[PDB]
């Protein structure tokens, strides 16, 4: 999961 | 402010290949001369110029089987049905001028251009 | 020794969106105690375990309308379902339980993951 | 287009  | 999960389109792009490959919820075959193709058509029109004009029409969009053009080449086909299911094209000296041929065709644009470039890298 | 264009899987993501954003296509509606959502089953079952076995289902592949538990919240439901279609989850302190509990019954175990490690950095 |  990442901060897009 | 929402997170995003990196390999999420990947991880349904492989899930759809496993329907096509057990023919679950497929909704059409493609005829390319004597083969039969069969997909999703959400999958088609998401991947193809040809096949969103084709599945937004109200006459055709209800239509079990699709005939191609017969110009088309089965294997150029079978290559780039392949692509739009997996993100990887089977690119060939043997076998370029009718991916490029089809993909012209079916209006997948990316695949015309790097087409176009290994062409133009071979004279 | 395939070549593969980078951004195909989220191309094709992002146009399944669209057709869900247009209605075209879809073939079920999910009903969320008073709220419908409609969608398509490939796209549910390539995301959802729950769905994988319902529309895998020899009688339940067939249904127009699938009614869930009474007890699935439907903004957690409509979150999971955008997520589904985009790879993007709008997880926030006011609706983590619902998008959780909804994602465990939806057997989407990425997001299960997460929302277990955001709860666990807050206590 | 990379070499996967
Ligand atoms: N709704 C919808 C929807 C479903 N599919 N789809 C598009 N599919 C498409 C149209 C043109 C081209 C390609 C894909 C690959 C290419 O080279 N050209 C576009 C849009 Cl703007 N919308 C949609
Ligand atoms: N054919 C087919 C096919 C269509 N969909 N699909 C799967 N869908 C699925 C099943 C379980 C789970 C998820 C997705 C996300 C998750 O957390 N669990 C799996 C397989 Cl093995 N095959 C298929
Ligand atoms: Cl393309
Ligand atoms: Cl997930």
């Amino acid at each position: 999961w990442v901060i897009p | 402010s929402c997170i995003q999960f990196t390999r999420h389109a990947s991880d349904v792009l492989l899930n759809l290949n496993r329907l096509r490959s057990r023919d679950i919820l497929t909704d059409v075959v493609i005829v390319v001369s004597r083969e039969q193709f069969r997909a999703h058509k959400t999958v088609l029109m998401a991947c193809s110029g040809l096949f969103y004009s084709i599945f937004t029409d109200q006459l055709k969009c209800n239509l079990s089987v699709i005939n191609l053009d017969p110009e088309i080449n089965p294997e150029g086909f079978c290559i780039l049905l392949d692509f739009m299911y997996t993100s990887r094209l089977n690119l060939r000296e043997g076998n370029i001028m009718a991916v490029m041929a089809t993909a012209m065709y079916l209006q997948m644009e990316h695949v015309v251009d790097t087409c176009r470039k290994f062409i133009k890298a071979s004279e």
